[PDB]
């Protein structure tokens, strides 16, 4: 039950962005 | 000569330590040479 | 000195005739207690520069039960024993396509040499023998009891009649004097028939392992 | 050849404390001295069944030496290899097999017990070397001991 | 009086100095505070330590920057207080007649002579410990060198913590291509020294940088020729090092904190061979003659024991073993709360001198350490502080047996033979002939701890 | 060397085969003393069949 | 590298990552692109996509337990 | 004992800390998660040296948390079973000597204490001292002992320790 | 069923290398020293204060030097790592002491070897005064 894939965080990409508040 | 005994050497005998505090050997002669006096010493000097 | 050597020589070969007696192989009568005084008239010459060396000292003797299993004693004639001559060795031994052999080592010997004894094939069985250690003769000792090597028929019967196990048994190192003067390997049984003080005599049975 | 840095001078007093020190003329290294003396003992004596078929115990000379080179010692000419025997179980052990320290041992435990005229059943002192031989190699008494 | 001079600073500067010691006799504080006399046997049964007040006069000096100097007196300052021995000079049964000890429920049999804590009576037993300022030359066959020259010094009562120097000889045992050559060498390893450096290199840093200067104050005969032969070695390792400024350099090479510069190096090597080496012959900067010839002697003594022609040191020899008693054991104590007394006193100015307001004396000084740092020890036994991150020394200051008056003649005169490698190397526990005359053969507990404890001889 | 001694020869029992045997099981002795008789009930004596 | 999956994003995966992401975002999770008033927490993530900024990397577990990581930038979206 | 390891520690990590350098706030999270905490397992988390590498974040379906796989380098306190090590004394009582080995406490019970020993409630501070008073243990005493056995309780482990054992006391 | 003195313990710590007291101490001040300084966190939990006493109070060496002496010297024989650590922190007087409170040594350690080797931490660890 679609599984076959899961997502995982990546740090490299987050180093760039801005809390909205 | 002296041979350690008693204690000393009990615990020897048990602990198997590779080095004894007097770790003698008998040497036990044959032939001739083994009754006369002087022809024992070249023995000992060739085992000296 | 060359007198010395003599006596070296002839004790050496005296002990490992004997070896092959004991391990049950078929050896001349006059061959075991060969005199010293026919060691160098059998000879002809000194053995340090003379015509008499090692290499011809080699003997050839076949199994009692069957004369096909020979058995080969060589001698490395050499102050250290490397690869390239063990090499030879066997291969000169499979020519005559027999299956063990003895080396009588020098007291020093090639650590890389030491492998091929380990490396070599199931039907190759090469057994190392110091020089020192064979110029006396191990079971003539009062202390070393008698040893006799069980065959494996005697082996099945004694466990049943006993009930006992491999592991049960007492155990005995294959590097033991007596185990590398026999020539036994791991699963052998070895019967010891030693004259106890108290029963008179006394049977133990120790498996190599 | 080596004439034509320690040269010649310095060289010689460092050669000349080498051959003092570890130069052996005649002997085994690990033997310090030999005692000879005739044994007034009957176990030291040799026993030899003569004619007439009574036990006679002639007169041997014997060389108790300290340290031990059984391997050696044994290897020598005019010596006893069967009744030359040791006192070092760790030797007899490397020389002629852990089933002869199993009678080494046990000459060494009767000796040192009938030293003082006591007496202890053979069957006690075999029990324990078969224990620390029943391995095939000499063991350590169990050193816990917590009982 | 021994103690440093106490400096303060952060302009103003303060020098606090101690004049003088007043001590006056027991008495007991009560929560009035009034100085009644504290009587003996009143400590036993208050449970309370049997002590007396200890008063120092404190003068310091305050300079401003301002070209004005001025000084305060502080007269018998409260430092603390100091237990007394039963029947002291200080204590109150001195002098006093059998009639006197009745009245305040003494016996007039009792000797005395111990210590009364919590209400417990303790007595400082004897620790016998090696003779300082002595040359002795043993020979031990577990070391990687034939001969020992240790020889333990020290100032007079004690100035600075006891230091020892070995001047050892290496074993001909081992065989090298230059080693064999030279053959026997000796090295002296320096109390600040990881490692160990040549003898003759020390002569060096001294100043006397010809050679044969070294030889005269080694070899007194220079027509014996077997000793001259055996120092010949010893100047091939330090040979090479001909002038004084590189023996100096070399000896800092391995100190225990080498300098990141090179001149600091020197310095540093002057300071412990000045100082750490030898304080007993010299502790000033112009005793260098006097102190090569104590080292000079050291190396003669050992070549005599190495030759042979002089009998190796007993261990056992009462001779070369002091015994330190409850006078020489407080003594030492009394330095640790002393020194710690000072810390406290300066930590406590410390905040107070940076702030630039004068610092009051009252605060300063620490009557605790003082008084409960003499009563820990005698009362629980393990000697020294236990701040300080060490073993204590146990056994000392045992309860009193009072079972039995001559149990307590005995504990009183009881000793205690010497404990960690002194005493392992040695054998305490068999009699040795100097006891004769001086302590009890027969007196021994049995035990494992058999021979260890002994009595004083009646005599 | 009590003790010692003790520990090593404590699981050292004579089992229903007339065997020396451990707490393992392996064999000490295959029977016991070499002759299979108590070390109390034994009694001294000398044979004269070969003096 | 030596990635052998189809180039493109199946369906699946655009769901899942956005539902993720949009999730994120309303955790108080930063926003890559700039926001120009978008409330609903879909919408950011969605042209976040859009501009290939989510962090998300998405492990494709092979049959044989092989995974490769693709981002989600790298793979290419349909719009 | 102290000893030098490399653990595992799943690190869970809010969305909200998705922003620049990430990495550097589940390196600050591990150490508070796994510092200062005692594992029943490994005994007690003193300090951590360095960390080793951080795994791939794996978010969890549903729960939206990031889970961290992180490998770490850190010291813990493991008190071995029949471990015989040094001890500070912290409290006595009538029960037995109260213990101090580094971070834990180990409790010294009345009758493992020597026969010899007798407690003595009025002397100031409490000490446990023999009528001999050869030996006395004072509070803040470096004893040596030996742990009989350990347990652990409320994500903590207690030991128990005697000093029957010869060579066991102030020396 | 776990016993120090048999050394039976879980097999997870076979791989892990023993410290001791002081090093720890240094160890613990460089997690100190980071913690106080590099960043700006919570303060360090009471268990690292609580070590950092002991380790301080029971260290036997003064700088790295020492102690690295002692670990070189001990790495030579075929002192087990456990023993490595538990030896050096309790720096036994004599080899009896060894022994007794160190069962493993006393069976493959002789009497005088071993005490060639406390001796020679003796002379490594220094005291304050």
């Amino acid at each position: 039950g679609t599984g076959c894939f899961d997502l995982l965080l990546d740090a490299e990409k987050c180093k760039y962005g801005m809390e909205i508040p | 000569k002296n041979v350690t005994l008693g204690v000393p050497r009990l615990k020897e005998l048990i602990n198997i330590s590779k080095k004894p505090k007097t770790p003698s050997l008998t040497v036990f002669l044959l032939g001739q040479s083994a009754r006369d006096a002087e022809r024992a010493k070249d023995i000992l000097c060739r085992l000296e | 000195d060359d007198e010395e050597e003599t006596y070296r020589l002839w004790k050496i070969r005296k002990t490992i005739m004997q070896l092959c007696h004991d391990r049950g192989y078929l050896v001349t009568q006059d061959e075991l207690d060969q005199t010293l005084e026919e060691f160098k008239a059998q000879f002809g010459d000194k053995p340090s520069e003379g015509r008499p060396r090692r290499t011809d000292l080699t003997v050839l003797v076949a199994h009692n039960d069957d004369p096909t299993d020979q058995m080969f004693v060589f001698f490395p004639e050499e102050p250290k024993v490397g690869i390239k001559t063990i090499k030879v060795y066997c291969q000169r031994m499979q020519e005559e396509n027999i299956t063990r052999a003895l080396i009588v080592v020098q007291q020093g010997m090639t650590p890389s040499a030491k492998q091929s004894l380990v490396d070599m094939a199931p039907k190759y069985i090469l057994e190392q023998f110091l020089q020192q250690e064979l110029l006396i003769n191990i079971t003539e000792h009062e202390l070393v009891p008698e040893h006799v090597v069980m065959t494996k028929e005697e082996v099945t019967e004694l466990l049943a009649r006993y009930k006992l196990r491999e592991n049960q048994l007492p155990r005995i190192q294959a590097g033991d004097p007596v185990a590398r003067y026999f020539g036994i390997k791991r699963g052998q049984v070895v019967k010891i028939i030693r004259p106890s003080e108290t029963a008179g005599r006394y049977i133990t049975y120790r498996l190599v392992q | 050849s080596d004439e034509n840095k320690m040269d010649d001078d310095v060289f010689l007093r460092c050669i000349e404390s080498n051959m003092l020190t570890d130069m052996t003329l005649q002997g085994i290294e690990q033997i310090s001295k030999v005692y000879m003396h005739l044994p007034q003992t009957d176990n030291k004596k040799k026993i030899i069944i003569t004619e007439d078929g009574e036990f006679k115990a002639l007169q041997e000379w014997i060389l108790e030496t300290d340290g031990v080179s059984l391997m050696r010692v044994l290897s020598e000419k005019d010596v006893d290899p069967v009744r030359t025997t040791s006192n070092d179980i760790v030797e007899i052990f490397t020389v002629l097999g852990i089933e002869a320290v199993r009678k080494a041992l046990e000459r060494e435990l009767y000796h040192v017990i009938s030293f003082d005229g006591s007496y202890v059943n053979y069957r006690h002192l075999a029990l324990l070397c078969d224990t620390m031989t029943c391995r095939g190699h000499l063991m350590a008494i169990t050193r816990h001991g917590v009982n | 009086e021994d103690a440093p001079p106490i400096d303060l600073q952060a302009p103003p500067r303060y020098l606090l100095k101690f004049e003088q010691i007043y001590l006056s006799k027991p008495t007991h504080w009560e929560r009035d505070g009034a100085p009644s006399p504290m009587m003996p046997n009143e400590a036993r049964l208050r449970n309370l330590t049997y002590s007396a007040p200890l008063y120092v006069d404190i003068t310091k000096t305050v300079i401003k920057e301002g070209e004005e100097q001025l000084q305060t007196q502080h007269q018998k300052t409260f430092i603390g207080k100091i237990p007394i021995m039963l029947r002291s000079t200080y204590c109150l049964l001195n002098g006093l007649t059998d009639r006197d000890l009745c009245e305040l429920n003494e016996c007039p049999l009792d000797p005395g002579g111990y210590f009364i804590i919590n209400g417990s009576e303790k007595v400082l037993i004897a620790q016998e410990k090696m003779a300082t300022n002595t040359v002795y030359v043993f020979a031990k066959k577990d070391s990687k060198y034939a001969y020992t020259g240790e020889c333990r010094s020290c100032l007079e009562n004690s100035s600075r913590p006891t230091s020892t120097i070995w001047v050892s000889m290496l074993a001909r045992g081992g065989q090298g291509a230059k080693k064999s050559a030279i053959g026997q060498r000796i090295v002296a390893t320096l109390p600040y020294i990881k490692q160990e450096v040549p003898i003759i290199i020390v002569f060096r840093a001294l100043g006397f940088v010809s050679d044969r200067d070294i030889l005269e104050h080694i070899i007194y005969d220079f027509e014996d020729p077997e000793m001259m032969e055996m120092v010949k070695p010893s100047l091939d390792e330090a040979f090479v090092i001909q002038e004084q400024n590189v023996a100096l350099n070399f000896i800092g090479s391995r100190g225990a904190k080498p300098g990141v510069t090179k001149e600091k190096r020197i310095k540093y090597a002057k300071e412990v061979l000045q100082k750490e080496m030898l304080p007993h012959v010299g502790v000033s900067d112009f005793c260098e003659t006097k102190k090569a010839y104590f080292l000079g002697y050291m190396v003669h003594r050992l070549l005599l024991a190495a030759l042979g022609r002089r009998e190796l040191d007993d261990r056992d020899h009462y001779g070369n073993k002091r015994l330190d008693l409850a006078g020489p054991l407080l003594a030492f104590l009394f330095r640790g709360m002393f020194k710690n007394l000072l810390k406290e006193v300066r930590i406590y100015a410390q905040k107070f001198i940076d702030r630039g307001k004068d610092f009051n004396l009252e605060l300063a000084i620490k009557t605790r350490i003082i008084s409960d740092g003499l009563k820990y020890s005698l009362a629980t036994g393990n000697w020294g502080d236990q701040k300080k991150a060490h073993q204590a020394r146990a056994g000392v200051s045992q309860v009193l047996n009072r079972l039995t008056f001559a149990s307590t003649l005995s504990h009183l005169r009881r000793l205690n033979s010497p404990i960690g490698r002194d005493g392992k190397l040695a054998k305490p526990r068999q009699l040795h002939n100097t006891l004769w005359g001086m302590v009890c053969p027969a007196e021994t507990p049995e035990g494992h701890a058999v021979g260890l404890v002994k009595n004083l001889a009646l005599m | 060397i009590q003790r010692r001694l003790i520990k090593s020869m404590e699981s050292v029992m004579v089992k229903y085969d007339a065997t020396v045997r451990n707490s393992i099981n392996q064999v000490v002795q295959l029977r016991y003393g070499e002759d299979g008789l108590a070390g109390e009930s034994v009694e001294f004596q000398n044979l004269a069949t070969l003096k | 590298q030596k990635r052998i999956t189809t180039p493109y994003m199946t369906k699946y995966e655009r769901a899942r990552v956005l539902g993720t992401r949009a999730l994120q975002i309303a955790m108080c999770a930063p926003v890559m692109v700039e926001l120009e008033g978008e409330t609903d927490p879909l919408l950011i993530a969605m042209k976040e996509l859009k501009a290939r900024k989510i962090p998300i990397i998405i492990r494709r577990y092979l049959p044989d337990g092989s995974y490769e990581d693709w981002g989600v930038d790298e793979l290419i979206i349909s719009d | 004992m102290f000893y030098h390891i490399s653990l595992e520690h799943e690190i869970l990590l809010h969305p909200r800390y998705f922003g620049p350098n990430l990495l550097n706030t589940v390196k600050q999270k591990l150490f508070t998660e796994v510092e200062g905490t005692c594992t029943g397992k490994y005994g007690f988390v003193i300090a951590v040296t360095t960390i080793d590498n951080i795994g791939a974040g794996v978010i969890q379906p549903g729960r939206g948390f990031v889970l961290y796989p992180v490998k770490y380098k850190a010291i813990v306190f493991r008190p071995f079973k029949g471990e015989v090590v040094d001890a500070v004394v912290t409290q006595v009582n009538k029960v037995g000597l109260f213990t101090e080995i580094g971070p834990m406490s180990c409790f010294i019970s009345r009758h493992s204490i020597p026969s010899e020993m007798e407690f003595d409630p009025n002397s100031n501070p409490p000490c446990y001292k023999t009528m001999d008073e050869d030996i006395v243990i004072q509070q803040d005493d470096e004893i040596r002992l030996k742990i009989v056995g350990t347990r652990v309780d409320k994500n903590d482990i207690f030991a128990i320790g005697s000093l029957m054992d010869d060579y066991l006391g102030l020396v | 069923e776990e016993d120090a003195s048999q050394l039976i313990f879980p097999k997870e710590f076979e791989t892990a290398e023993t410290l001791l007291n002081s090093e720890v101490h240094m160890l613990l001040e460089h997690r100190k020293q980071q913690n106080e300084s590099a960043e700006d966190e919570q303060e360090l939990s009471e268990v690292f204060m609580k070590t950092l006493n002991y380790t301080a109070r029971f260290s036997r060496f003064k700088n790295r030097e020492t102690i690295a002496s002692v670990r070189s010297l001990l790495l030579q024989k075929k002192l087990h790592k456990f023993e490595l650590a538990c030896l050096a922190n309790l720096c036994p007087e004599t080899a009896e002491e060894s022994k007794a409170l160190i069962p493993s040594l006393e069976g493959r350690f002789e009497d005088e070897e071993l005490q060639q080797i406390l001796d020679d931490i003796q002379t490594k660890r220094s005291f304050q005064y």
